C-alpha cells in the first residue's frame, strides 16, 4: 500500500483498515484483502486481530507507529492484558505478529467465548457529533466495543442496528453519518454507566503495559482484600455479606443485563469462584464489579498496582 | 521513478495560507527580477574547445537545441499564474482541520453509486481553478513548462502525516479520442512517478467507463495531487460520436467539483473544440486562454529587445576557428526572414548551418550559407513558413497553427 | 541474434563524460575516413578466365550482392546516423550518483533562505527524428544495412542487466493498419534476441494506445538506440487511421520513450507529412535527406562520381576478350539505358554478361546492351521513359520517383 | 523422393564449403540440361499388326508420354538452377565458432589497430521470380520436367536437416488465401515422414498463425524454392479485394529466403504492374515470359517447330502409314494451333483416333479440318484470339479450357469399340 491512513486517537485498527479501503475506492472485499494482506484466507475481527506486523510495515516510514504501539493502543488488548497472566500475555504478544488467526482467540481463555457475544455493530449517538466536530470522520472507538458493556462511559447508552461481523467474514465496514443512523428511543440504567466510566480509564494507561499479575498473585490479593474488609470467617466466608455488598452496589437488573445474575442459592457462582481459588483467566467485569462494590474510592490503575505489589 | 524529498515547513505570510502543510512545504516564489535568471541556461563552451578535431568538435554543436534556454517576457507571467493556481488550489483540501478527509469520504459514493455529483457533505468546497495554454507549434509550450515546473520537487513525502504529495503530474491524450485510455494513462503516469502498480490494480478487472472515471478521481485525491497537466489536447478532436464533448464536460467537472486544478496544452487547432459552448468554455477556461505568438521584429517602431537579446546571445556559441566577433545586421535580417520567429526553426537552422560550415571547409557563417542550408535541409516546412512570411490571412487560415 | 561483450572506451566530447551506452560503441571516426569502411568488391577474379562456362556464369550472378561503391552522399547520412545514435543516450544516463542527498540539501538550503533558487531533476525531452526520402532503386536499404553493419546490434553490459539493442530494422504494415506495425516490432525483437515475445506479449485485447505502452515496456527496458521504419509510403491510403492517426502514434512514442526514429520512404510519402506544422516539424526533426538519381554532368563538366562508379565496375568482367579501356559510346549508351538509377546499372551489366557468356562471343558492345534492355527490362520501360521526358506531371503520373 | 547427400565441389569461389549446394547434383552445361529431359515413345514395329483396342490405348497414352523441348527450356533450367543454388548463400550452415571472431574484432576495433569491421551475417537478398504465361502453354508440364532433375529431399549424415529443394502447390477451383497453408502441410507430410498437419496444423489457428508457423517450419528444413501454380484459381472476391491479395503475396516474402515462383494467367499481371516499385521487386532476377512457340520467330520457320512436327509425325501406328508429311498439314497445324503445346498433341491424337474410329487407317487434311470444326467449340475464343493476335481476347478468355476432354476420349473409345 502507498497511502495507509494514520490511525486516529482511541480507534480500533479494524476501522483503520476500513478507512484504508474507503480512501482508495476498493469496493470488492477480496481485492482489499489481497492488497492489504496478500492472503485471502484470513478472518476479520473486532478487537484482538491477527496478522499484525504487515500494518506496522505499511506504517514503517512514520517512526512512531510500531507493533507494540498498535497492539497496546488500537486493539482491545488492554482489557485482556493484565488479568490473563504474564507468560501467556508475552506469548500472545509474540504471536500477534504472525498469521495464526485462531491462536489469538483460543489461547486467551477469556477470549475463548466460542459463539460471539452480540456480533452486531454498536455506535453512540453523541460521540459521532464530537468526532465530526473534531476530526471530520466517524470511526469505531474502543470505548464503545467493550466485550460485555453496551454503554458508552461518558454518555448513557449505545444504539445497535442491523448487520453483524459474522454476517460477512471477509469484509471491513466503516461507519457513516449521512447514512441515517438507526436512532430509536433508548432507556439506560444509571448503575452501569458508572461501571463503564470506571473501567474506561484502563484502556489509556501507560502503566498497564508492564503491569500484569499472576494467578497465585490474584488469589493472594483477593484473599488479602477479603481479610481487610472483614467479610470472611476463620478460614471460611460470611457467604452472605459479599452477596448484599454487590446487591446494594448494583441492582439485579444490571446483573441480569450483563448475564451475571446472582445464584447464591446454588454453590456454583462466579462470585463464589472468585472468592475461592483462581484456576483460569476471569473476565475484566468479574474483577471490576467486585472492586467497585468493595473499594469504591480506588480506580483500576492503583488497584492493579496494589494487587501486583505483593 | 522520481526522487522522494522529505518536507520542511516554512512560514507563509498569507492569512488564507495559515497552516495548510501542502502550501507550507512548497518552495517560495521568487521575485520578478529573479524569474529572468532562475531559468536561464547555456552551454559551457570552453574557449580551449576550438583547437580540437572536426569529428569531436562537431558532436558538441548538436547539443545546442537541447541545452539553450532564454526566458522571454511571457515566461514570467506564466510562472506567476502557475504558482498562483497551484497554491490557491490547496486551501479547499486542508488535512489539518478535517477537510481533505471529507473530500475522500464523498468519493466513496461515486465509486459505489456511479453518479459523480452525489454530495455527502455540503461543507466541502472546491477552488481548483483552470488554465488553458494555446500557441503555435514549435514555440516552446513543453520546454518552457519543463523548466518552470522544474523548481518544484514533484513527489514530497510528509512524515507527520502519511501522504505522498504529488505536486504535479504530466500525461497526454490518446491518439484517438479515447474514453478509457485516458484513465489508463493517468494510472500509467502515476505509478511510474511513484514506483507502484496502479495500472494492474485498476483496469485488469474490466471496469465500466463511469466506474473507471470514479476510480481515477478517487486516487487523484488519495494522493494530494496539486496540478494536472495534459499535453497535446488536440488529439481528442479525432474522437468518436460524443467523444469531443464527454471529456470536455469531465474536465470541467473535475476542476469545479472534485477540486484538482487542471491545465491543458494544445495547438490552436483545439479552439474549435473549446469554443463549442460558453458554459463548456468559460468553466474550462476560468483564467481564460493564454495565447502565444512568434517573436516580432519591430513593436514600437524600434527593434524588439527580445529578438535582439535572443539572437545576439545565441551568436556566442560558435565552434568555428574563423568565427565573427560581431553580428552584422544582414545576418540577423536573413536569420529572421528564414525562420519567421518560431523558436525551433531558429536554433535548428543555426545548428545545421554550423554543421555544414564545418563539413565544407570554409568556417564562416554568411547569409548565403544560411539560405543554402534552408533550401537543402528544411524541405517539409517550406510552404508553411512561406505562408507565415506572406502575411495574407487567407493563407494562414489553413494550417500553420495560427 | 548474437550478444557481444562490451569494452569501455573514452571520448573527448564533454557532453558524454561517463555514459556506458555511448562509450560502449565504436570510436569516433572522421567522415572522410568513414567512406572506406563501406567499399567492397569481388575477390580472386584475376585468373578465372580459363576454367569453364558454368562456373564463369555462376560467379557473375553474385555481382549485385557483393559490389558496393560508396558515393559522396554517404558521409552526410553516416554522420547524421552516428549523431542520432549517440545523442539519444544523454538523457537516459543509467549511472546516477548520490543525487538524493544533493537534492535534499539543496531543498533544505532553499527553504531556509540561504539559496535564492534551486533546480530539481527534469525528464528527457523529445529526441531527434530523421526523414530519408528517395526514389526507389537508389539503395535506401543496402546503404542503411552497410552503415549499420559497423555497429553491433545487441551488446550486453556486464555491470548492468540491460541488453542494449543499438539498432532495429522493421518494415511498415503492408495494409497500413497500426495493429500490424505494432506486431512487426514484436516479431523483430525476437529474431535479434534469444527470448520469445509473439505469444507472450501478443495479447489482442490491448488497444493501439495500449499497444503503445505494451511496446514501451520493452523498448524502455532495453536501450534501443534506433527504430527505423522502412517502406513508410504504405501509410498513405490506409484503413485504420483516417487523417493522421498513423503518426499520432509515433509522435507520442518519440515524446514519451525518446528513442530516435528514422523513416525511410518514397516521394509518394511526402504528402503524408506535408500537411501541417505539428507533424512536419517532427518529420524533419534533424533535417530531411532527399535523394535524386546520379547526374551525368555537374555544372559545365562531366560528373566525377559517375565516371568513377562506371569505371570501377567495368573491371569486374569475366569475358575472355575483355576490354581494358572503356569507350565513351558504351558509357553514353549505359547512362541512356540506366537514367542514373542505381539498380538498373548492376542488373543491366549482369544480364548482359550472362547473355554474352551464353551466346558465345566474349565481348560487350552497345548493340548487346540495347538488345538486353529491349528484351529483359520490359516492365521498367514506362518509368525510364518518364525520366527521359523530364516533365514534372508526366513523371508524377507514377508515384514512386522524384518528379 | 529420399536421396542421400553426396558432395562434389564446383569451381565457383562463392560456393566454397556450402554443404547444401554441393549436395545437389553436379553443375551441368547446356548439353546435359537439354539431354536429360528428352522423352519419346518407342513404338516398335511389332505392335503395328495387333488388336485395335490396345493400339487405341497406346495412342491415348501419347500426349502424356511425348515431349519435345523448345528453345526456352535451357534458359528456364539455368535460371531455376541459379535461383535454387543462390538462395542458400545467406542460409548456409557453414558457421563455425563466430563468437570468438566477433569478440576479437570488437576488442581490436576498440584499440585503434583495426579501423573497421563488419558484424552481420544476414546477407541474403530477397530472391524471387514471377513466372507467368498463357494457360496451357507449358507452365506445369515443363516445370515438372525441369524440377524433376533436382531431388526433392536430401538427408545429411552429419547434420539433422531435411533439405526440401522444391515444392509445388495448387489452388482449388474457388480458391482462397487460407487453403494455401493446408496444401503446404499436406504436401510436406507426404514428402517427409511426420504428422505436422495433425500435430500443429489444426483448424483453431488463424491465417496469421499459419504464416508464422510456416516461417518456422521453412526455417527448420532448408527450403530452396516455393512453387505456386495457377494462382488464377484463387478468387478475387472471397479473398477481400484486388489489393489485399497482392498484399498477402507480398507478405509471402517474410519467409526467410525460399525464392518463391508464382505461376498464373496474364490476368494477374495488372495486379503487379502498377509502378516501378513492383516492376523492380517482381523481376528481381529479370523478367521471363512463357509464350506459345511461333512457327517463324526468324525469317526461316523455327527449326524447333519443324523438329517437333516431324517427331510427332513419326509416332504413327497405322496399317497404312505414310512416312512423308505434307507441308499443308504443317500449315494447318499452325493455323489451328498457333503454337500452343496443349492443343497440338490433342488435335493430333483426336484426328488419329478418329482415323481408327472410321477404319481408314490413314491421315488426311480434310479429316483435320473436320475435327477442328467439330471438337474444339469451347476453346475457340483463344483460337481466334491467337489467330488475330489480340492480347485482350487472349487474356479475357485465358481461364477457358476444354471441359474434361479425358471423358470425351473415354466415350470416343467406347464408340470405337461399338
Ligand atoms: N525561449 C526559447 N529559447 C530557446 N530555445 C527555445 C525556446 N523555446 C523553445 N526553444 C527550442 O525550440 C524547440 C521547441 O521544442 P518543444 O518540444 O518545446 O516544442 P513545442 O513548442 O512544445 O512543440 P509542439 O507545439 O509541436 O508540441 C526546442 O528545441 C527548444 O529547445
Ligand atoms: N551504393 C551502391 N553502389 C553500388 N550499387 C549499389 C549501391 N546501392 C545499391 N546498389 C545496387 O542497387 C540495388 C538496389 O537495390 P536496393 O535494395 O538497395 O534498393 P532500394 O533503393 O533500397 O529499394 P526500395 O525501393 O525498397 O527502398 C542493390 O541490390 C545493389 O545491387
Ligand atoms: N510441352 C508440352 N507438350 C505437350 N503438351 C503440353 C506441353 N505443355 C503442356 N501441355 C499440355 O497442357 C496440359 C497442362 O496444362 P498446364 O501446364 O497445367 O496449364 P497451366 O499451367 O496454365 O495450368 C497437359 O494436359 C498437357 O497435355
Ligand atoms: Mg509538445
Ligand atoms: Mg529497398
Ligand atoms: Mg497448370
Ligand atoms: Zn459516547
Amino acid at each position: 500500500m502507498r497511502n495507509f491512513p494514520v490511525p486516529y486517537s482511541n480507534e480500533l485498527i479494524y476501522s483503520t483498515i476500513a478507512r484504508a479501503g474507503v480512501y482508495q475506492g476498493i469496493v470488492s472485499p477480496k481485492q482489499l484483502l489481497d492488497e492489504v494482506y496478500g492472503n485471502r484466507k484470513v478472518v476479520a475481527t473486532l478487537g484482538l486481530p491477527s496478522h499484525l506486523g504487515v500494518i506496522a510495515r505499511h506504517l514503517h516510514q512514520t517512526g512512531r507507529y510500531a507493533v507494540q504501539q498498535l497492539i497496546y493502543e488500537h486493539t482491545l488488548f488492554p482489557l485482556y492484558a493484565p488479568f490473563v497472566g504474564k507468560e501467556r500475555r508475552d506469548e500472545a504478544i509474540r504471536l500477534m505478529e504472525y498469521q495464526a488467526q485462531g491462536a489469538v482467540h483460543l489461547m486467551l481463555g477469556v477470549a475463548a467465548s466460542r459463539v460471539k457475544s452480540d456480533n452486531r455493530f454498536r455506535y453512540c449517538p453523541d460521540c459521532v457529533a464530537l468526532q465530526l466536530n473534531r476530526y471530520g470522520e466517524a470511526f469505531w472507538q474502543r470505548d464503545w466495543y467493550l466485550p460485555a458493556l453496551p454503554y458508552c462511559p461518558k454518555h448513557g447508552a449505545l444504539v445497535f442496528f442491523d448487520r453483524a461481523v459474522d454476517d460477512h467474514r471477509h469484509q471491513f465496514w466503516a461507519l457513516g453519518h449521512t447514512e441515517l443512523l438507526s436512532d430509536y428511543p433508548k432507556d439506560s440504567l444509571s448503575q452501569l454507566t458508572a461501571l463503564a466510566a470506571y473501567i474506561a480509564p484502563l484502556l489509556d494507561a501507560p502503566r498497564a503495559q508492564e503491569l500484569s499479575p499472576s494467578l497465585e498473585q490474584w488469589t493472594l490479593f483477593y484473599q488479602r482484600l477479603a481479610q481487610d474488609l472483614g467479610l470472611t470467617k476463620s478460614k471460611h466466608i460470611r457467604h452472605d455479606l459479599v452477596a448484599e455488598r454487590v446487591r446494594q452496589t448494583f441492582s439485579d437488573e444490571a446483573l441480569e443485563k450483563l448475564d451475571l445474575k446472582l445464584a447464591e442459592n446454588k454453590d456454583t457462582c462466579w462470585l463464589k469462584s472468585i472468592f475461592r481459588k483462581h484456576r483460569k483467566a476471569f473476565s475484566y467485569l468479574q474483577h471490576s464489579i467486585v472492586w467497585q462494590a468493595l473499594l469504591p474510592k480506588l480506580t483500576v490503575i492503583e488497584a492493579l498496582q496494589q494487587a501486583s505489589a505483593l | 521513478g522520481a526522487t522522494r524529498i522529505q518536507a520542511v515547513y516554512r512560514d507563509t505570510g498569507v492569512e488564507a495560507y495559515r497552516d495548510n502543510p501542502f502550501i507550507e512545504a512548497l518552495p517560495p516564489l521568487q521575485e520578478s527580477v529573479n524569474s529572468a535568471a532562475s531559468l536561464k541556461s547555456s552551454l559551457q563552451l570552453t574557449s580551449s574547445d576550438l583547437q580540437k578535431s572536426r569529428v569531436i568538435r562537431a558532436h558538441t554543436i548538436c547539443r545546442i537545441p537541447d541545452d539553450y534556454f532564454q526566458p522571454l517576457g511571457t515566461h514570467l507571467l506564466l510562472s506567476e499564474r502557475i504558482s498562483v493556481m497551484i497554491r490557491g488550489g490547496y486551501v479547499g483540501r486542508n488535512p489539518k482541520t478535517g477537510d481533505l478527509q471529507k473530500h475522500l469520504q464523498n468519493g466513496y459514493e461515486r465509486v459505489q453509486t456511479g453518479e459523480l455529483e452525489t454530495f455527502r457533505f455540503e461543507e466541502a468546497r472546491s477552488t481548483a481553478q483552470s488554465l488553458l495554454l494555446i500557441g503555435c507549434s514549435g514555440s516552446g509550450k513543453t520546454t518552457s513548462l519543463h523548466r518552470i515546473l522544474a523548481t518544484y520537487p514533484q513527489v514530497i513525502y510528509h512524515r507527520e502525516l502519511n501522504v505522498e504529495q504529488v505536486v504535479y503530474l504530466k500525461i497526454d491524450c490518446s491518439h484517438n479520442g479515447s474514453l478509457k485510455e485516458i484513465c489508463l494513462n493517468f494510472f500509467r503516469a502515476l505509478d511510474r512517478a511513484l514506483g507502484s502498480n496502479y495500472e494492474r490494480r485498476y483496469g485488469l478487472k474490466r471496469h465500466g467507463i463511469e466506474t473507471m472515471l470514479a476510480l481515477m478521481s478517487q486516487i487523484a485525491n488519495a494522493h494530494a495531487l496539486g496540478l494536472l497537466v495534459i499535453d497535446e489536447i488536440q488529439h481528442l478532436s479525432r474522437s468518436r460520436s460524443g467523444g469531443s464533448q464527454e471529456m470536455l464536460n469531465f474536465f470541467v467537472t473535475m476542476v469545479n467539483i472534485i477540486g484538482v486544478p487542471v491545465m491543458l496544452i494544445g495547438t490552436p487547432k483545439a479552439r474549435e473544440i473549446f469554443e463549442a459552448d460558453l458554459r463548456s468554455a468559460r468553466r474550462g477556461a476560468g483564467f481564460g486562454a493564454i495565447f502565444w505568438d512568434p517573436i516580432q521584429q519591430t513593436q514600437r517602431g524600434k527593434p524588439n529587445q527580445e529578438w535582439i537579446a535572443f539572437t545576439d546571445n545565441l551568436w556566442q556559441l560558435q565552434l568555428l576557428q574563423r568565427k565573427d566577433a560581431l553580428l552584422s545586421d544582414e545576418v540577423r535580417d536573413v536569420w529572421y526572414e528564414l525562420s519567421q520567429g518560431v523558436m525551433d526553426i531558429v536554433v535548428k537552422l543555426f545548428v545545421l548551418a554550423q554543421l555544414r560550415a564545418l563539413a565544407l571547409g570554409n568556417e564562416r557563417i554568411t547569409a548565403g550559407l544560411l539560405r543554402q542550408v534552408y533550401q537543402d535541409e528544411l524541405k517539409p516546412v517550406h510552404p508553411m513558413l512561406e505562408a507565415l512570411r506572406s502575411g495574407i490571412p487567407e493563407r494562414i487560415a489553413r494550417y500553420s497553427d495560427l
